[PDB]
């Protein structure tokens, strides 16, 4: 590093139609998967969360 | 246990900038090293026998 | 004497859990939170019994 | 004693340039982007496809 | 509070003159605050940045004058 | 106070349902909270920045979670 | 007695802190216990050899232990 203090920056692929939100879900991530349908039927209906 | 870790840090550039007195500030020496340079001392033994 | 300045970075997704990070700007140097234990890259065991 | 001091360690004030000393430097270079990659296919051949 | 950095300033007191003493003060310091206006030179000190208050008098982003009373008050000489 | 910026939402109080709303609320948030989260799309607002909070309902520096839960307020149904 | 030379050392006391004092101790070695271990660096001192021990703790040939202790004893902080 020439000059102190380097950055790098990070591309986050976010979805929802918030690409900044409280826990919008990261696209495309090696530990978890794509939301199964989400494209899908989850964008027809809003289905219930578990818990 | 993973309770207590194992590091190796740097120095803050606002410690190590002034460092051992310089700008008003004080009582924080560097560190330093020597060397030591000591002797180990052998003597000769004799044997024999006769006929 | 000597002096040197290096500095030393934890790769941005190190981590790896994090959905989004926070605060959009955040140190790279390492610390306790983000990179204690949680670094993706390395996998410390302790082997015993040799 | 012009003192050069450092950028607070935070992060922010490295990235605004703010220093506790007299510079404000101009910003933190760049070191480069870091994207997330793009997780792989498990193709068809599971699957008939039948277009 | 700070939600960026400290910087903590440790003042050692000596002694200046006949029975007399240049108090010695701990304190922190936000870091924009403190990068705006520090007065700390000559003040035997030790300063190191932190990402939360090290010391008990804690100087937050929002005092100035408060703080700018208290930077020039490490030259208080208590007898 | 945020001491940098404060994002102004202001969200226009509409009929979702039989005599019922989506009340209208103007909220101002600090900026680099607002930066860091903010969950408006389809929100019905109008939104602009400044050095000091327009409204008298303020989320500063440090909530998070407090505004994380005033943020997706702004679609509560009501009666 | 040593019999050998004996590294006489003089520890000057001063203020460590507000009434505080890193007690000055009068102290003598013998020559070889000396040149094999002494711990004496910015302790504020001075050093002389002579044919006797010219202070009153004298440490002959063997004490060791007793002067391992001691001479890392000069760093005590009394009030």
């Amino acid at each position: 590093m020439n000059s102190p203090t380097g950055q790098v920056f990070a591309l986050r692929a976010v979805y929802g139609k918030d690409p900044v939100a409280a826990g919008a879900k990261e696209a495309f991530h090696p530990m978890y998967g794509p939301d199964a349908m989400f494209s899908g039927q989850g964008a027809a209906k809003k289905f219930p969360a578990l818990a | 246990a993973g309770a207590l870790v194992e590091i190796a840090e740097g120095m803050a550039t606002s410690i190590a900038e002034l460092q051992e007195g310089f700008n008003g500030s004080t009582d924080n020496p560097w560190n330093e090293m020597g060397f030591r340079i000591d002797k180990q001392v052998i003597e000769a033994k004799s044997r024999q026998l006769k006929a | 004497g000597f002096k040197t300045r290096y500095g030393i970075g934890i790769n941005p997704f190190a981590e790896s859990a994090a959905q989004a990070p926070a605060s959009r700007i955040q140190s790279g140097m390492p610390s306790i939170l983000n990179s204690l234990g949680k670094n993706a890259y390395f996998r410390r065991v302790y082997v015993k019994g040799i | 004693a012009e003192i050069g001091g450092d950028h607070g360690y935070n992060a922010t004030n490295i990235a605004a340039g703010q220093t506790s000393g007299a510079v404000t430097q101009i910003g933190p270079a760049v070191m480069g982007m870091v994207r997330r990659a793009i997780p792989n296919l498990i193709a068809f051949d599971i699957c008939g496809v039948q277009p | 509070a700070s939600a960026r950095g400290y910087v903590n300033i440790k003042t050692f007191e000596q002694k200046l003159d006949g029975n007399k003493k240049i108090e010695g003060k701990e304190v922190s310091v936000a870091f924009p605050l403190y990068s705006d206006v520090h007065k700390i030179s000559g003040a035997h000190y030790q300063t190191f940045p932190s990402e939360k208050a090290a010391y008990s008098t804690v100087y937050e982003e929002n005092q100035r004058t408060e703080w700018i009373a208290a930077n020039e008050d490490l030259w208080k000489v208590t007898g």
